[PDB]
């Protein structure tokens, strides 16, 4: 149809013009304005080892994001799945919340010592 | 539809080639993210809209975030990595490359000798995927939840600091 | 109108490239990256196979594939973190004490 | 296909083990108690083993487009559950000396047992993949449970990387197979081919990549190099579980896949598996000649025994008792490996030289020499009954090269097994009821090996009762 | 027997001791400040932190954190070097002397009358509160008993500047918690106080209005009116401050139980003011050792 | 070249371009409106001297930021440093790209919609990560690590908060979600989804009280500290465009979108959107900043089970009403 390909063209123009807009913003910022040198200019501004809890938080985000994708697939087809799929998703969320409670109680989600 | 598929496949192939031949871990992960975006474009070209949405949501939005997180915490400055470049040394890489090459020709021989009526590109929505997921594939869902739970427990037990 | 063989060829090319990166790199991080490339290429092949037959089974197998990829990446990065914490290097040839 | 209450009562060990996982996890969240969590895990595994009776009275039926329950599934579920119960029993005295958290071990054992039950019940490519991964990932945790130790961390890294590679290989294989066929069910793998055109290249390549993944998972040559290192570096109860339950579940799902698929009777696949089985027997027996470590020796033993298993696999479509031979051999191998690795675990417990073992631990020395006679296929032991079954199946299908390989590997195995069993009795320079429970477990394993080596008829009748659907 | 006897006010590469009588006081006695490349590099090397010299007594995870010396707050510029296990502060030592003005050496350099502006800038949020003990001590030296009107005027200005300082402190604390509006309103109240203080003394923050024997001028005609406007203005604004930010549970979670000590730790470290009196010790100078007619209030 | 199909193509492209330009202009003028509304909230006026009412203050800041020296550190990695503000701008702009502002005025009527918004947020966390790593500053490195773990802790339930509206409408499409609010707006049934989506959208936009560089200025550990010129300007403009995107998505997902009794639909959409932008200003001006561990504990222990329970109760209501 004509409408769908016009929508595709409009979306392509949107993405291309946005990317070109930020690219031209960079081009204008870099090209314009005078430049001058200082001795400590190139030194990073520092007002004149990382813990494993960051990895644990990102890991929990990954795992619960995969279970979130499962619930994403469930949520768009809730009525056709019926009460049986509701029971399956209740078991799924029960396992999810049991794992979450287990993570909470052993201090995995506790940032402070 | 086919033009986007071929362009995205070429971008994914070149990006993956750049990942497997790089010394900077962050550059390699960025090229891997670019290849995941290209494979998502391939998925969107084939009508698997949910698969591409999950590639950018989960694969290019969670797992590579975890890899980037780990590379940040390691503070990889290329100690005995950029100073070695042993993968770029030819007599190391000639062997495995020709191994993957002959494996690729065998798999290509397998692929070219099958019936192909073409992919019509009919969009498969996430509603049908969800109906199938909670229909004929219910034990897969619950035991995949148990698999994610197992990975959770394993990597919590391993990756503690104390 | 996209041939199935071209998509399978693309998935096979990414699979063998991930295997090459898995083999030729000493750093455990790059081998984990290569493993991610192989499993993502297998997921791509399964998506193409499901799309040719007009079935949701390819996307369901893709979902199982990325669940395995996420959990395996979690476990492998935990092992890499402990290896870097107690060994101060990522050389996979250095951990070869058990042999013969 | 929807799920009925009869399908729920067919789901009984899976549901019971999953409920045990949830209950043990919530109990760990409540309060870290090693004894109570171990008791809960053993109670759940024993409850599933008991509920196998109700599964048997439920009959054989199809529960999912994925799962199929029959007597074959009951037999492999029972083997996996018994291996998991013995693993927990061996693991408690070992975990008595672990300074860090001990309660996650039984959670991982339960999840791996869940994956083993799924692999036993698998009638689909999705269920096969998920069961393999559900066995593998808790084994990634269990192998590197003592991650402070050098050997355990090394074995965990090796197992994780290599099994991720094998998982990608297997998944690409079923991707090619599904691209060819269009259905992921076991019965439809090649059903759309006829007139002698079964050897389609894409289907054969997909099955070859599946063979690569499964032959990693079954320690088959040339995907066997991980076995001695991962067996040695892992904790001894983990070595017990990896030797028995994972191998038995994966070989059971390979049995079902090669029975049900039309492509399973292909000539090229048969010749490739014949080469793999021949090389596996010969290499696993030859590489254990000069091993002074018991764990690496038993890993090469696992390679050889899986080679004999693959010899019994090849004659599936021609012979009639190939499944019965596989079941008898696997019961005997479960008992022998459970006893041997259990005595190794009891000598490695608590977490902190087999020569001259009889002079301080005579009962464990007797149990070890019984199992090393059993793994050699010496008569009055159940391993002999398994080897006799394998040789009969090989003779029926005229697999003469495989028969000669079995005989030669049996001679080499006889050499090193007798070397260890007689090094037990040479001269060289606890106090809790769980250690006694592990001793009782290995003692009943040795008694079962001896009794079913003298009188193998009840086990033969039990395995013949476990007949899958035609 | 000192654990580390290093310089605390001047840099480590300083020659001589400033408060000795033979040390020249003024900068014009010394050479003028020349900043060359070598001088900048040498002084930047001196300000670098080394774990061993400060008595840190260091585990392969103890990272080091630098806070200052440039400081985004109204209360001066200073450094804190932090030893960290993850996010936990295992040890820390403050680096001070970045705000050293040599006020005591100027006390030896200015006369009794001309030193009062320097007494103003000791605690620059205090003003006449800072002027009060100096003029009281000089009046003790001179044998001067000030009349009662002087005492009431000095008490009034001391309490005005005390309310100013406390308003700035509460506003800065609320801003550091994360609520940025009470600093605007508290500085408006400070402007009301500043209106009265400008009317009385002619200056805002450093009035220098107290004198040896009294105050510089009499109270101007109309001081009672401005004091009436401030007294009518203040309490509703204070109640709004409490209800808007000080009773917020996020602020309470950021504040309650944070860096808590008892009476023994306050006594052994010389902590006075609200930190001492939050331990239950009723010790205010205005009631224990009354001065400037504070016993009549 | 005169054909109705080409005319429809060009009008649709022009509508998309007009929407994009209006969004960029609204984000910049909303940085200015942030300043003005903070002035209103703090009993002052804010910038009202550059032009009439301060309306030319944005142009003056734009000229300054364009003609400020744009500098890249020598120790920094050039591509990652140049790429991070591009991500911070483009990700939330293309997240707006699915929002319908009027019947017949939409850029992409996708079948995924808020799924695509989730893709753009997951790509948007890379801006903070890349700004932290690229600058070769350790203070900015730990600041970006802290902000990224915060955004992960709230992105873990952003989509699950949206899933109640998704379940009620029965589709991932944005227009169907708006059309399902024709009788009752989704703020009434999905109220817990509304508050959880508000919290998660504020947190993934790096807005107060979840802003990391404004939290700890004494440490100087912000990830913006080495950006200057038009790159820092792109960071700010992308932040405000993300505020606009989150507000418009909130309007379309919980407040009926463009549906209204009397006014034209774009007037209602703009009124509700601008109300939520004003609420962003009021949240910044009113609430104190919680601690890091408190913030991620509120993200994990409280909000995620709330989203799961909200989805479960929404499903129970939906299948209960389907006789
Ligand atoms: C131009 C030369 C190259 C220049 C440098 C590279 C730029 C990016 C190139 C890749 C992305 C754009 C590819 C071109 C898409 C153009 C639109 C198009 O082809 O649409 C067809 C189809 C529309 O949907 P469908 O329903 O199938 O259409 C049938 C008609 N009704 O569309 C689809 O079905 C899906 C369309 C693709 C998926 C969406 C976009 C994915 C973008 C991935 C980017 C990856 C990273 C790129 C990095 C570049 C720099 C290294
Ligand atoms: C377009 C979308 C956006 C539109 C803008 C409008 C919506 C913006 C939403 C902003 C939400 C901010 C949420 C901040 C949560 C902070 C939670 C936290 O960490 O609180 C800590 C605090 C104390 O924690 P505790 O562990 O007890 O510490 C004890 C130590 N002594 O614990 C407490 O103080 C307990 C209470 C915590 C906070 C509860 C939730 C409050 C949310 C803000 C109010 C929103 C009201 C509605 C506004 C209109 C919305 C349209
Ligand atoms: C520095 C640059 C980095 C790379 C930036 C992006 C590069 C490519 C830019 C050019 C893109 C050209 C346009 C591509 C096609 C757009 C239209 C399209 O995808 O249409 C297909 C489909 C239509 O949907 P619908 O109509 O509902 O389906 C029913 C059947 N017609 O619609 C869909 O399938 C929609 C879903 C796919 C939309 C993809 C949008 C871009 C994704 C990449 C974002 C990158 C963000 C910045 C970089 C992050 C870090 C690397
Ligand atoms: C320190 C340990 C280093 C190990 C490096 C291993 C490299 C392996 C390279 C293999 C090369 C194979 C080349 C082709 C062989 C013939 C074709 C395949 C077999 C038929
Ligand atoms: C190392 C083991 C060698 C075993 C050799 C067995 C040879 C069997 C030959 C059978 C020939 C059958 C011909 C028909
Ligand atoms: C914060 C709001 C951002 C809006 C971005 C998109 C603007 C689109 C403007 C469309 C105008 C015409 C809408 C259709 C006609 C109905 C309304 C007529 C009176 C305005």
């Amino acid at each position: 149809s004509t409408e769908v390909i016009a929508h595709h063209w409009a979306f392509a123009i949107f993405l291309i013009v946005a990317i070109g807009l930020c690219c031209l913003m960079l081009v204008g910022g870099w090209f314009l304005g005078g430049r001058a040198r200082a001795r400590s200019k190139n030194v990073p501004f520092e007002s004149g080892r990382l813990s494993a809890k960051f990895y644990l938080v990102a890991m929990f985000f990954v795992i619960f994001d995969v279970e979130a994708l499962y619930l994403f697939a469930w949520s768009t087809s809730i009525r056709e799945s019926g009460w049986v799929g509701f029971v399956e998703a209740a078991i799924f969320i029960f396992v999810l919340l049991a794992g979450l409670v287990y993570l909470v109680r052993i201090g995995a989600l506790d940032w402070t010592p | 539809m086919e033009f986007a598929f071929y362009i995205c496949g070429l971008i994914a192939i070149l990006a993956t080639l750049r990942v497997i031949t790089h010394t900077n871990p962050v550059h390699a992960l960025l090229y891997l993210i670019i290849s995941l975006l290209a494979i998502s474009g391939v998925f969107f070209s084939l009508g698997a809209y949910f698969a591409g949405a999950l590639e950018i949501i989960v694969y290019a939005g969670a797992i590579m975030v975890l890899f980037v997180f780990v590379v940040m915490m390691l503070n990889l400055g290329g100690s005995e990595i950029e100073q070695e470049r042993q993968w770029l040394k030819p007599q190391v890489w000639i062997g495995p490359a020709i191994l993957s090459a002959i494996m690729l020709v065998v798999i290509v021989y397998a692929i070219l000798g099958v019936n192909d009526q073409g992919i019509d590109g009919t969009p498969i929505s996430a509603k049908a995927v969800g109906i199938t997921l909670f229909g004929p594939y219910v034990l897969a869902v619950e035991l995949a939840s148990m698999l994610l739970l197992a990975g959770l427990v394993v990597a919590f037990h391993v990756g503690r600091e104390e | 109108m996209i041939p199935l063989q071209h998509g399978l060829i693309l998935a096979a090319i990414l699979f063998v490239l991930g295997l090459t990166g898995l083999v030729i790199r000493r750093n455990l991080l790059f081998m984990l990256i290569g493993l991610e490339i192989m499993i993502n290429a297998s997921a791509l092949a399964f998506v193409v196979a499901g799309s040719y037959w007009g079935q949701t089974d390819g996307q369901v197998m893709y979902i199982l594939a990325i669940s395995l990829a996420a959990a395996e990446a979690s476990i492998g990065l935990a092992l890499l973190l402990q290896l870097h914490r107690r060994r101060q290097n990522l050389n996979i040839d250095s951990v070869s004490e058990m042999r013969g | 296909m929807t799920i009925t209450p009869q399908n729920l009562i067919a789901l009984l060990p899976l549901l019971i083990v999953g409920l045990t996982v949830v209950v043990v996890m919530l109990s760990i969240a409540w309060r870290r108690n090693h004894f109570l969590n171990a008791t809960l895990s053993v109670i759940g595994l024993n409850a599933a083993l008991v509920s196998l009776w109700f599964v048997g009275q439920a009959g054989a039926m199809d529960v999912t487009p994925l799962m199929r329950v029959d007597g074959f599934a009951m037999l492999y579920t029972g083997l996996v559950l018994l291996a998991s119960l013995a693993t927990c029993t061996f693991a408690y005295p070992w975990l008595e000396g672990y300074n860090d958290n001990k309660d996650e071990f039984y959670l991982l054992v339960l999840i791996a047992a869940l994956g083993g039950i799924l692999l036993a019940n698998a009638n689909h490519l999705a269920s096969l993949f998920l069961g393999i991964e559900l066995i593998s990932l808790p084994l990634f945790g269990l192998v590197g449970y003592a991650f402070r130790q050098k050997r355990s961390l090394e074995a965990s890294i090796k197992y994780t990387i290599l099994s991720a590679a094998a998982s990608s290989f297997l998944l690409f294989g079923m991707a090619l197979v599904y691209a060819q066929s269009g259905d992921l069910s076991f019965v439809a793998l090649g059903k759309n081919l006829g007139d002698g055109m079964l050897n389609e290249p894409l289907l054969l390549a997909g099955f070859g990549l599946m063979i690569v993944g499964l032959g990693f998972k079954l320690s088959l040559v040339p995907f066997h190099l991980w076995t001695p290192d991962v067996y040695q570096g892992a904790p001894a109860p983990v070595s017990t579980f990896l030797a028995t339950a994972s191998k038995i579940a994966i070989f059971g799902v390979v049995m079902r896949l090669f029975l049900y698929a039309p492509v399973g009777d292909s000539e090229a696949i048969r010749v490739v598996l014949a080469i793999i089985a021949f090389a596996s027997i010969i290499f696993g027996n030859l590489m254990a000649l000069s091993q002074t470590n018991i764990k690496r020796l038993l890993g090469y033993s696992s390679i050889s025994h899986l080679g004999y298993l693959l010899v019994a696999l090849i004659a599936l479509q021609t012979g009639e008792m190939s499944m019965e031979a596989v079941g008898v051999y696997l019961a005997g191998y479960l008992f022998s490996s459970l006893g041997a690795f259990g005595v190794v675990s009891l000598m490695s417990s608590p977490y902190r030289s087999y020569r001259g073992l009889f002079w301080h631990r005579p009962i464990l020395a007797a149990v070890m020499t019984v199992m090393m006679l059993s793994l050699a296929g010496i008569p009055m032991t159940l391993g002999f009954i398994g080897k006799f079954y394998v040789l009969a199946v090989g003779v029926q299908a005229h697999l003469w090269w495989l028969v000669g390989a079995v005989v030669v590997g049996s001679a080499i195995g006889l050499y090193y097994y007798l070397r260890v069993a007689v090094s037990l009795y040479l001269h060289a320079p606890p106090s809790n009821w769980q250690y006694s429970a592990g001793g009782i477990v290995v003692l009943i394993s040795a008694l079962l090996v001896l009794v079913l080596g003298v009188w193998p008829q009840p086990l033969i009748s039990i395995v013949r009762l476990a007949m899958p659907l035609m | 027997g000192h654990p580390n006897l290093r310089r605390i006010m001047m840099p480590q590469t300083w020659k001589g001791h400033p408060l000795r009588k033979d040390y020249p006081a003024r900068a014009t006695e010394f050479s003028p400040f020349e900043l060359t490349k070598a001088k900048q590099d040498l002084e930047m090397e001196a300000l670098t932190f080394k774990p061993e010299e400060w008595g840190m007594k260091r585990n392969e995870d103890f990272m080091f954190l630098n806070l200052g010396p440039n400081h985004p707050s109204a209360h001066g510029a200073f450094r804190i070097v932090l030893q960290l296990d993850g996010e936990e502060i295992v040890d820390c030592v403050p680096d001070i002397g970045y705000h050293h003005r040599g006020a005591e050496k100027m006390g030896e350099r200015q006369s009794w009358h001309s030193y009062i502006p320097y007494t103003d800038r000791i605690e620059y949020l205090g003003g006449c509160v800072n002027e009060m003990p100096y003029v009281l001590a000089v009046e003790k030296l001179a044998g001067i008993t000030v009349p009662d009107r002087v005492n009431v005027i000095r008490v009034m200005l001391s309490e005005l500047f005390r309310i100013n300082s406390h308003l700035l402190y509460i506003s800065t604390f609320i801003q550091d918690v994360g609520a940025m509006t009470p600093v605007f309103f508290a500085f408006t109240d400070r402007q009301k106080i500043y209106d009265l203080v400008e009317a009385i003394t002619g200056f805002r923050m450093h009035p220098a209005w107290f004198r040896i024997g009294g105050v510089a001028h009499d109270l101007p005609r109309g001081w009672d009116r401005l004091l009436r406007e401030f007294l009518d203005w203040m309490p509703k604004r204070l109640a709004s401050y409490e209800k808007a930010a000080l009773q917020n549970t996020i602020l309470k979670g950021r504040s309650q139980g944070v860096a808590a000590y008892g009476a023994k730790e306050a006594l052994e470290w010389g902590t006075t003011g609200a930190g001492l009196r939050a331990t239950g010790i009723d010790f205010d100078v205005r009631k224990a050792r009354p001065y400037s007619g504070y016993e009549n209030f | 070249w005169i054909s109705p199909e080409l005319i429809e193509i060009l009008l649709t492209i022009l509508k998309a371009v007009v929407i994009l330009l209006v969004v960029v202009t609204c984000g910049a003028f909303m940085s200015f409106g942030e300043r003005r509304l903070l002035g209103l909230f703090q009993n002052r006026y804010g910038p009202n001297r550059v032009g009439w009412g301060g309306s030319l203050q944005l142009v003056a800041d734009m000229i300054k930021m364009f003609f400020k020296e744009d500098w890249i550190p020598k120790f920094s990695d050039r591509v990652i440093f140049t790429l991070a503000p591009m991500i911070a701008f483009t990700s939330l702009l293309l997240a707006f790209a699915i929002v319908p502002v009027s019947p017949g005025w939409v850029v992409a009527d996708l079948n995924i919609g808020i799924l695509f918004f989730l893709m753009m947020a997951g790509l948007a966390v890379y801006a903070v990560l890349f700004a932290g790593w690229s600058s070769n500053n350790k203070y900015s490195l730990l600041g970006a690590m802290r902000a990224s773990a915060q955004t992960l802790s709230y992105e873990v339930f952003l989509g699950l908060s949206l899933m109640g509206v998704v379940a009620q409408a029965g589709s991932f499409n944005m227009t169907d979600i708006v059309n399902s609010q024709a009788h009752v707006w989704n703020v009434i049934p999905q109220f817990f989804g509304f508050i959880t989506f508000a919290i998660a959208g504020v947190a993934v936009c790096h807005r107060h009280p979840f802003d990391q560089p404004e939290a700890e200025q004494e440490l100087a550990d912000g990830y913006h500290i080495e950006y200057s010129g038009m790159k820092f300007g792109l960071f700010f403009v992308g932040e405000y465009i993300g505020i606009v995107t989150i507000s418009a998505l909130m309007v379309t997902l919980f407040f009926g979108g463009w549906q209204g009794p009397l006014l034209p639909p774009f007037i209602w959409f703009a009124l509700k959107t601008a109300f939520f932008m004003m609420m962003f200003i009021l949240i910044r001006a009113s609430l104190p900043r919680p601690r890091y561990d408190q913030v991620m504990s509120f993200g994990w222990k409280i909000c995620l089970p709330l989203t799961l329970i909200n989805l479960l109760v929404t499903a129970a209501v939906i299948l209960w009403q389907a006789q």
